[PDB]
């Protein structure tokens, strides 16, 4: 008899198609299982389903859900109170948007075990519950808001939260989703080791398919609402059957990271002692603090290459992103391209030579090509603030850049809200290689897509260099999509180069200790 | 916390001294002489220093030192304002009490209750009751009450106290009890759908629990600063709804001042009513401050 | 929860701000009369019939009525310590009949011997005052008449001929400003505040040194200016009034059931009239007098005064009231007081002959006492008939509104009335329009109809003495100085807790009769 | 491409927005040609006639003086849409572009408009009107309309400069200064599109409220002159028949709660449609 | 006098 074991399921949402179309899953009573699947599956509102925090819209149509014997697919609204704080536990997802943010966090701990009746020592164990969750200082780290802790601890205060009655069974919709891998490492660590000796049980809700095997127990994946394999772990990832899974596990980083990669003087751009300076007015209104943002930075990237620069969020590597497109102003270094930059041509008449040359790519798809738009007049538009001929040329060309990015080119008339984010970085790629360019400055442009949109981009960057001749700056968060395209890579560490060298001076052989633990931080 | 009120007054001083100099050019900048668009008033006061700063200067001075003018009946405007403060005082208690209690009591309720009748009802009531204009509303209610239906005295008359003074308090108050009621169901109905409070649910704590110390907490803070913020529009319909009331507070001293084209005691009360206005304006930022740690550390 | 400070005992009444200070031979006006009155006591007081009784004066006696002697009661006092007797009566009269002072009330001192060699010019003879009055001992004085007057005596009880203290002969203009009298009243000398606040209110209290007729019954008077008679009968129902003066005209037919049996109507010498100065343009002349035989024929009263009024007015006859004696309703000449238009557009038409018409006609009213109405009425009847363009023009206060006139500074028509002070027809017609009057506010000048009056202002007995002001009015039917419209029926009203109201021969309450308690 | 094609598609089927805009059509042709509707002077009174009943010669019935009630609820409605909405056309040009400027610019601008803003906002609305016009000796239509653009614009300004720096943050205005764009033309071809939406869907409100600020100022007797037939100055006339029996008060009253009625509600309207998020703390 |  297991400790969960739902079987059939569908969940509609106000007379629509269903989200879950017949999903059976068990927990062993004391096992690991994990959930895995792409975005949109229906893989978290199957959680939010079995508790009942179903959004507004939600309800269940069919099948049932039977906890250690007692159906609980009725959510009688006093009986769920006997099993939701004390006999099953739930852990969120955003970090910074799941605690009140007008209440210490400490009141917010103290109140989520308070059974019994105390003051004195129910504050006297949520300092015990925060300094147990792993936290650097819980005197304090208990007595300040929500908004003053810093990403992972407010995780780990979600987690001595969702632990606070004992349960038999937690709930991780996505927990370490949001963080950035050294402490996404540390987190999960932690909570493997804090669910291990309790025997809680443990239900992973991943969208990766490599950290749940090196994790979880049984793997579960899910595919627009219905179960497609579901088995041991380490049988799972070394022997698929369904063709989803073989997809999946085909474009996953962390396999193809060990392959051959297949590939004028060069040595285009030369930055050197590049300085930002920042000063905060926090306080009083005189006693400014120093900050460097980026401090010292220097290198040279040989034409017709690749180059990666990696870090963790505070590593300066989207302001020398902006130094470097001439969106900021530096201190006390420069850029020159060739002759540009300030240095005999960027004074007054090359800022519009030089636009022309060096374009970038940005982050998430849904900020960049503004809504009232249409995909035509959007790819136009480089060409609208330079000149080239009207509808004989203008629409020519434009016919024929859709063609490059594989787009149907019938979307001209689409705003970008019927575009489906995935394909809307499409655009934005056309967009910059409008006036033929020889630089491209992509800052995280993949990182906000889905696991199989992104093997696609990546894959389409590399041949879209291979004919044009290009010459990319990635710009990246993890050691993960590197060893595909880039051919030299360059580490960032509070602001200042850590290590520099080639891509393979680096994944075999690294030599500090801060790009020793990027390596040891991918679910490889 | 400490460093916020600092930079708070900071910004309220030029705002003060600014603001004094709009009603000064009111005073002296006008179509030819403001002495005859207002005859020994015009030597003592005015004593011509055409240096309009210096008179600016003294004008300011006399204002900090209690002096403020000359009502139309003879007596210092102080004399009038501490006499006549008590009861539009006692006026603005209520039609505060009555759009703070009824208001957030059907807002919370077609907040929490959303989508159904009483939802749709009381928001088409909300927006009706602010279609029709005060005056008339005030002098419909006047009618119906006092004369119809004998109840309630048609005209308070300097015997005011809170038994008769119960009609124009909700006659006032009934403007801005329909925005105190369709900004807190607003409010509400948008914050019960946030991230923490489906965390909050999913820990235990009942559903009283829940609606008090994580929707309301957070939701009633526009409130308080709209009900701070509505002062400047309570001031403007005290004076309709004490004209036709015939009440011996401020509204009813501006009310006369204003029918027997007394020029002089208009700008002298206007002049006073602004400061307290900038006044209150602070005194609820200072508040908006210590609801909300997100603009304390801001 | 709170309230006021004044004690349930006060009677308040409604009233105005007066246009002049408080000085009797100063104000000429309703409004600083029911005060001055209160406050004051002369030779002879009026009772609410209008028939004159001594009241300081002990003796009154004559042998022609052309040489009168005056006795004084020995033992009054002014509300200051110093005692009434013949100086403070001579020296009062002589101050207001003076050329210099400018006083308004001034033309009253006319029948008495030496008036035009003191008042008029400021050269060629000057003697500062007059040979009639003379003092024979400290309490009796004899007065000379130029040529024996009938209605002398009557004239006695005005405000204009009351004592005034030898501390008002030395600053005359603060005196105005806190009168010091010697009658039933005093003003409430205010520990917390002044007793008089401008444009607010003034109230009285009894004065303990006064013996006299008018002994006051209540415990201190308020009078109470109001902005509007709608607010003031909201008032009168509500409780915070005791007697409302005069009824607006927008509760007329509600009043006998708001009120019931708590208000009385009858007639009043009051009257109501259009005036419009002789120097305005196209207003004098000729044309201007066919320009104002003309307005009058264009006005229907009997209309006017039946769906505005509901009836309570009485459309004029003549240029006096109806309820006082002698009056006759049916003197030759009066069809030029009726409505008819083919006539109002023949006396157009020979004023356009003389002098094309161009501009605006505007009549001015003061908005405080409930005019609107039929002034709106008259200004819409008068454009309908003639086509030329007339607009009413509202002024907040009537302390405000006669001040305008009263020197000249307005260029408008203008409503105007009159409200008798005693029973006689001459007291309507000489104030208004004889030669130099302080209340001849149009410029009339007619020596005819001057020396008319002044020969019926002698007749030898009462009844021929009538006759004679009915053949006087036979010129002003012709020049029309005026425009009369009708006679009013005065309505008033109190609340429950007052039992004593009664109204006089004029409208106006029996003050030092009302009795609250 | 046209964008307010799919906005105007779903917000063509709220019943809401129906009836407020055929109210608006109504009024609004009803302000701009008055004598369609009536054939009679509205200042012509005849004594002869003073209070009738509602018959088939008069369809509102005679007030006292003798005017018949329909013209004169017919020219009152087009004097006061004139003056609500010749104030509100310069309220939105005025505020939307100090918002827009401070608010896109930054600093050195921003800290000099958000300082004049704020004295502004230190001063009400009816109280600044009432003072102004006191001396305002001469007055007329034009003046009441400056007078009210002068006190309305400081709260659409601040909704303006909040809805722009808000703009300024999602980087399309990035990408576009990123190839080449002064930004004065960045201003105008991305901000001013994306922007302007709550500053119409406060003008409505703004408009509302004005026509009731301009009809309580002339009920007070300080505002359009008597020479002009207005709601306010109708109503005050009329407001002394009721005590008699007389529910003349109403049809002025009744044009002037409708009329505002409609503005109310097709703002709330258009609030739903272009801007539903920001209505958990303006309001 | 003159009327109020
Ligand atoms: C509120 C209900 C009525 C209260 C009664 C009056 C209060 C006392 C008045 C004073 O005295």
């Amino acid at each position: 008899a297991p400790l969960l074991s739902v079987e059939g399921l569908e969940v509609t949402f106000g007379t629509d198609a269903p989200a879950v179309c017949g999903v059976d899953l068990a927990v062993r009573s004391g096992q690991t299982v994990a959930v895995v699947g792409e975005s949109g599956s229906g893989k978290s509102t199957t959680a939010a389903a079995i508790l009942g925090l179903l959004p507004a819209g939600g309800r269940i149509t069919a099948g049932r859900v039977v906890f250690d014997g007692r159906d609980i697919t009725g959510a009688d609204a006093k009986r769920l109170r006997s099993i939701r704080g004390r006999e099953i536990g739930y852990v969120p997802q955003d970090p910074m948007t799941n605690l009140n943010p007008v209440w210490k966090v400490g009141f917010q701990v103290t109140e989520a075990l308070r059974a019994n009746t105390d003051g004195r020592a129910a504050r006297r164990r949520a300092v015990e519950l925060l300094a147990e969750a792993g936290l650097p200082d819980p005197a304090k780290q208990a007595g300040r808001y929500p908004h003053q802790l810093s990403g992972g601890m407010c995780q780990r205060a979600l987690i001595a939260i969702g632990l606070a009655g004992r349960p038999r069974l937690l709930i991780a919709d996505e927990p370490t989703s949001a963080l950035d891998v050294t402490v996404q490492r540390q987190v999960l660590d932690h909570l493997q080791g804090l669910t291990d000796e309790l025997g809680t049980a443990l239900l992973l809700i991943t969208h990766d398919l490599a950290l749940a095997a090196q994790r979880a127990e049984a793997v579960v994946v899910v595919r627009r609402g219905v179960v497609v394999e579901s088995g041991a772990a380490q049988s799972i990832l070394q022997s698929p059957q369904h063709e989803y899974t073989r997809r999946l596990v085909a474009a996953a980083p962390s396999l193809t990271a060990r392959s051959r990669r297949p590939p004028q003087a060069g040595d285009i751009l030369v930055v050197s002692e590049l300085t930002k300076i920042y000063r905060e007015s926090r306080g009083a209104p005189w006693r400014r603090v120093e900050s460097r943002a980026v401090d010292g930075v220097s290198f040279r990237l040989p034409r017709a290459s690749t180059l990666a620069i990696v870090g963790e969020s505070g590593s300066g590597k989207s302001t020398l992103a902006r130094m470097v497109l001439g969106l900021l102003q530096p201190t006390s270094g420069t850029v020159v391209f060739d002759g540009t930059y300030d240095v005999g041509a960027l004074a007054r008449d090359q800022v519009l030579a030089f636009r022309r040359r060096v374009q970038p790519v940005f982050q998430n798809p849904y900020s960049s090509l503004d809504p009232m738009y249409s995909v035509f007049r959007a790819i136009e538009e480089p060409l609208r603030v330079h000149h080239v001929g009207d509808r004989r040329q203008r629409q020519r060309a434009v016919r024929e850049l859709v063609d490059q990015v594989a787009l149907p080119s019938s979307i001209l008339g689409r705003r970008p809200r019927e575009l489906s984010g995935g394909q809307r970085q499409r655009v934005a790629i056309a967009r910059a290689l409008a006036l033929r360019p020889e630089v491209l400055v992509c800052d995280e442009a993949v990182s906000a897509l889905d696991v199989l949109v992104q093997a696609q981009i990546l894959d389409l960057l590399a041949d879209l260099q291979a004919d044009l001749g290009l010459t990319y700056l990635f710009i990246s968060h993890d050691l993960a999509v590197i060893r595909q395209i880039a051919d030299d890579v360059l580490v960032m560490r509070a602001g200042r180069v850590v290590e520099h060298a080639s891509t393979e001076e680096v994944f075999s052989r690294p030599r500090h200790e801060y790009t020793r633990q990027l390596l040891q931080a991918i679910p490889g | 916390m400490g460093w916020y009120v600092a930079r708070r007054v900071a910004v309220m001083v030029p705002v003060f001294l600014g603001a004094t100099l709009l009603i000064y050019g009111m005073v002296f900048l006008l179509p030819g002489d403001p002495v005859a668009a207002l005859a020994a008033q015009l030597r003592s006061h005015y004593h011509l220093d055409d240096p309009f700063l210096v008179q600016y200067l003294r004008y300011l001075g006399g204002i900090l030192h209690g002096d403020l003018g000359r009502a139309y009946s003879g007596l210092p405007v102080s004399a009038v304002l501490a006499h006549a403060f008590p009861v539009t005082i006692r006026l603005a208690l209520i039609a505060l009490a009555v759009e703070a209690v009824l208001g957030i009591g059907f807002g919370v309720i077609a907040g929490l209750r959303q989508g159904g009748i009483f939802d749709s009802a009381v928001l088409v009531t909300g927006l009706v009751i602010i279609a029709i204009p005060i005056f008339v509303l005030g002098f419909l209610a006047q009618f119906l009450f006092g004369v119809q239906l004998e109840i309630a005295p048609v005209t308070v008359g300097e015997r005011a106290s809170v038994g008769r003074l119960l009609l124009p308090g909700i006659v006032l108050g009934a403007m801005s009890f329909a925005y105190v009621v369709r900004l807190t169901r607003s409010a509400v109905a948008a914050n019960a759908h946030a991230d923490y409070v489906r965390t909050a649910t999913a820990k235990g704590l009942s559903r009283p629990r829940v609606v008090t110390v994580h929707i309301l907490r957070n939701s009633l803070i526009p409130v308080v600063t709209f009900l701070g913020a509505d002062l400047g529009a309570l001031m403007g319909g005290a004076i309709v709804t004490e004209g036709i009331f015939n009440i011996h507070g401020v509204g009813g001293v501006l009310y006369q001042a204003v029918t027997r084209q007394e020029t002089p005691t208009v700008v002298s009360i206007v002049t006073v009513l602004v400061l307290i206005y900038l006044i209150t304006n602070l005194l609820v930022d200072l508040l908006y401050a210590a609801l909300d740690p997100r603009i304390r550390y801001g | 929860c709170g309230g006021g400070v004044l004690s349930p005992d006060v009677v308040l009444v409604n009233g105005g701000e007066p246009p002049n200070p408080l000085i009797p031979t100063g104000t000429n006006d309703s409004n600083g009369g029911r005060i001055i009155d209160r406050l004051f006591a002369g030779l002879m007081s009026y009772d609410a019939v209008g028939k004159p009784s001594l009241e300081v004066a002990q003796s009154i006696e004559s042998a022609d009525n052309v040489n009168y002697r005056i006795t004084v009661k020995p033992g009054w006092k002014f509300t200051d310590g110093s005692p009434v007797t013949a100086h403070s009566f001579v020296d009062a009269w002589n101050y207001g009949a003076l050329s210099t002072n400018a006083q308004l009330q001034q033309h009253f001192f006319s029948p008495i011997e030496g008036f035009d060699d003191v008042a008029g010019a400021p050269g060629d003879k000057s003697r500062t005052t007059m040979s009639g009055l003379r003092v024979v001992n400290d309490l009796e004085f004899t007065v000379r008449l130029k040529a024996p007057t009938i209605d002398f005596t009557l004239r006695l009880g005005h405000s204009s001929f009351y004592p005034l203290p030898d501390s008002a002969f030395r600053d005359m203009a603060a005196f105005g400003r806190n009168p010091i009298g010697n009658g039933p009243y005093k003003l409430a000398d205010g520990p917390a505040g002044p007793a008089w606040e401008h444009n607010v209110r003034i109230d009285l209290v009894p004065n303990p040194d006064y013996h006299g007729n008018r002994k006051p019954r209540n415990k201190g008077l308020r009078f109470e200016f109001y902005a509007n008679l709608d607010t003031a009968y909201a008032d009168l129902l509500s409780g915070n009034l005791d007697v409302l003066d005069t009824i607006p005209p927008s509760a007329l037919t509600v009043y006998q059931r708001d009120l019931g049996d708590h208000a009385t109507s009858g007639p009043a010498a009051i009257n109501q009239t259009l005036d419009t100065p002789l120097r305005l343009p196209h207003f004098g002349g000729e044309e201007g007098r066919l320009r104002r035989l003309a307005l009058s024929a264009a006005i229907n009263r009997p209309q006017i005064c039946q769906q505005i009024f509901a009836g309570t007015r009485s459309p004029a006859r003549d240029f006096t009231a109806r309820s006082l004696p002698g009056f006759d309703p049916n003197l030759p000449g009066n069809e030029v007081l009726d409505y008819d238009p083919q006539r109002a557009r023949r006396l157009w038409a020979q004023a356009d002959a003389i002098s094309p018409w161009s501009g605006r006609y505007a009549i001015a009213y003061n908005a405080d006492a409930g005019h609107r109405d039929w002034v709106d009425a008259v200004a819409n009847s008068i454009k309908n008939v003639l086509g030329i363009d007339a607009v009413a023009a509202p002024q907040p206060t009537f302390a405000g509104f006669r001040t305008q006139i009263t020197n000249r500074a307005i260029d408008s028509a203008f409503r105007a009335g009159w409200r008798g002070d005693y029973p006689s027809m001459i007291e309507f017609l000489a104030p208004l329009f004889t030669a130099g009057a302080g209340s001849n506010d149009v410029g009339y000048i007619n020596p005819e109809f001057d020396a008319a009056l002044a020969a019926a202002e002698a007749a030898p007995t009462l009844t021929e003495s009538h006759e004679l002001v009915n053949d006087a009015q036979r010129i002003l039917f012709h020049d029309m100085p005026v425009v009369p419209l009708w006679d009013y029926i005065s309505v008033v009203g109190w609340s429950s807790q007052v039992s004593n109201v009664t109204v006089t021969w004029n409208g106006l309450p029996d003050y030092e009769n009302i009795v609250k308690a | 491409t046209g964008f307010w094609l799919d906005a105007w598609r779903g917000l063509r089927r709220r019943p809401k927005f129906v009836i407020a805009a055929a109210l608006i059509l109504l009024i609004l042709v009803v302000a701009a040609f008055p004598s369609l509707f009536t054939a009679a002077d509205p200042t012509y009174a005849d004594p002869s006639q003073s209070m009738l009943a509602p018959s088939a010669a008069h369809w509102f019935g005679t007030d006292l003086q003798g005017h018949d009630i329909y013209s004169r609820t017919v020219y009152g409605a087009r004097a006061s849409v004139t003056v609500g909405l010749g104030a509100t056309l310069a309220v939105f040009v005025v505020g939307g572009a100090l918002g827009a400027l401070a608010g896109f610019y930054g600093s050195w601008i921003d800290a000099v408009v958000s300082r004049v803003t704020d004295v502004f906002l230190g001063l009400p609305l009816l109280l600044a009107a009432i003072v102004l016009m006191q001396v305002m000796h001469h007055r007329t239509v034009w003046t009441v309309i400056a007078i009210l653009a002068l006190f309305g614009w400081p709260q659409v300004a601040r909704i303006a400069r909040g809805a722009v720096l808000e703009v300024r943050a999602s980087d399309y205005v990035l990408a576009a200064k990123a190839l080449g764009l002064n930004r004065f033309q960045i201003l105008l071809r991305h901000a001013l599109p994306n922007a302007v939406g709550p500053v119409i869907a406060v003008a409505t409100v703004a408009l509302g409220i004005f026509i009731v600020t301009e009809a309580t100022l002339s009920y007070l007797g300080v505002g359009l002159p008597t020479s002009v037939v207005s709601w306010g100055g109708d109503i005050n006339v009329a407001q002394t028949r009721l005590r008699s029996g007389s529910p003349i008060l109403f049809y002025p009253a009744g044009a002037l709660a409708i009329t505002v009625l409609a503005f109310m509600m097709m703002g709330d309207a258009l609030r739903d449609a272009l801007d539903p998020a920001s209505r958990a703390w303006r309001a | 006098a003159v009327a109020a």
